[PDB]
């Protein structure tokens, strides 16, 4: 009359599915512990009829599946799956509208920051090393960003609903991007202590915190010298596809044809809200699902992105 | 050794640390000295982000260096 077969697959990494068959009445976690279905912690529930021809998620077991896990996520954190899944349950419910040629995110659970992140990535010539993030990303550029967004939260150790910093979040992400040929060379000139040269590669090649202006970093920013005077730091060589200038939110003028895109942070020492500014045939302000165009802008900017190929200096 | 931490307002504090000290621990000396919760603190060196899980020695911080204290942003 019946059978104890529901026929579903178990995996860790979307790609390669395994197969373990259990009874119709045997629950999932009483035998294989932490198990999920699209985020739904199905650890304590009975198998059904719709559960067929599908796929499932579990923690690795035989120390081979931990290798199969790493070769998709680039992490050895076992808590990653749970924090990713507990967050996918919420992200799957969000809406991803095409504002101004790009995939955005509708206001929800304080995701405005995640919105700037996603909006800027689609403007930068960048790729991910981790396969999870590159596949999730491809779908995200098409309107399917529920997994991308959940990933980001997981790589950043942030929960849904939690407030966030776009710069810090970009940093967690670039850790998993290809920036090995990214190269920045800085000189610091002290009147007394002499001239030092330093080289930076990887993420640190493309991040900076202290000025929004890429042009200031080329003509000299003022830093303290170890001897008590002020010295002058300046870019001597940059090799990357983009740079990201960042500074504590402060009023800044944004006029088209001088930058790529950017993000503003309106708020205070506690709370705050991000909206994204991008440059097209004119300026687009993108707050979540809302667009506004303007000739010029001025407001609390905190990060600016600039296109780069290769730059060398005209100083010393 | 002693090092300096410059705030957003431009106020400079002297700190007593060792090149073995972690960024985490450096934040504890700051908290003890200016009452600022470590989860708000982010430490910058001449524009370079000092990663939270690391040490002064990782970033070649010398005696009498000046570090910049910025705030972790909290955007919704
Ligand atoms: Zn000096």
């Amino acid at each position: 009359m019946e059978v104890k077969t529901i026929k579903v697959f178990t995996t860790v990494d979307n790609t390669n599915l395994h197969t373990q068959l259990v009874d119709m009445s045997m629950t999932y976690g009483q035998q294989f512990g932490p198990t999920y279905l699209d985020g739904a912690d199905v650890t304590k529930i009975k198998p059904h009829v719709n559960h067929e021809g599908k796929t499932f998620f579990v923690l690795p077991s035989d120390d081979t599946l931990r290798s199969e896990a790493f070769e998709y996520y680039h992490t050895l954190d076992e808590s990653f799956l749970g924090r990713y899944m507990s967050a996918l349950n919420h992200t799957k419910k969000w809406k991803f509208p095409q504002v101004g040629g790009l995939t955005s995110i509708k206001w929800a659970d304080n995701n405005c920051y995640l919105s700037s992140v996603l909006l800027a990535l689609q403007q930068l010539e960048v790729k991910f090393n981790a396969p999870a993030l590159q596949e999730a990303y491809y779908r995200a550029r098409a309107g399917d960003a529920a997994n991308f967004c959940a990933l980001i939260l997981a790589y950043s150790n942030k929960t849904v609903g939690e407030l966030g910093d776009v710069r810090e979040t970009m940093t967690h992400l670039l850790q998993h991007a290809n920036l090995e040929s990214a190269k920045r060379v800085l000189n610091v000139v002290c009147k007394h202590c002499g001239q030092k040269t330093t080289t930076l590669t990887g993420v640190e090649a493309v991040m900076y915190m202290g000025t929004l202006s890429y042009d200031n970093l080329k003509t000299g920013v003022s830093i303290p010298c170890v001897c008590g005077r002020d010295a002058t730091q300046y870019l001597v060589q940059q090799e990357s596809s983009f740079v990201m200038m960042s500074a504590p939110p402060a009023e800044y003028k944004l006029q088209q044809g001088t930058f790529l895109c950017a993000n503003e942070y309106t708020g205070n020492y506690q709370c705050g809200h991000y909206t994204h500014i991008t440059a097209k045939e004119t300026l687009y302000r993108i707050d979540g699902a809302h667009l506004t165009k303007m000739s010029e802008y001025k407001g609390p900017v905190t990060d600016v992105f600039y296109k780069e190929t290769s730059y060398t200096t005209t100083i010393k | 050794m002693q090092i300096f931490v410059k705030t957003l307002t431009g106020k400079t504090i002297t700190l007593e640390v060792e090149p073995s000290d972690t960024i985490e621990n450096v934040k504890a000396k700051i908290q003890d000295k200016e009452g600022i919760p470590p989860d708000q603190q982010r430490l910058i060196f001449a524009g370079k982000q000092l990663e939270d899980g690391r040490t002064l020695s990782d970033y070649n911080i010398q005696k009498e260096s000046t570090l910049h204290l910025v705030l972790r942003l909290r955007g919704g």
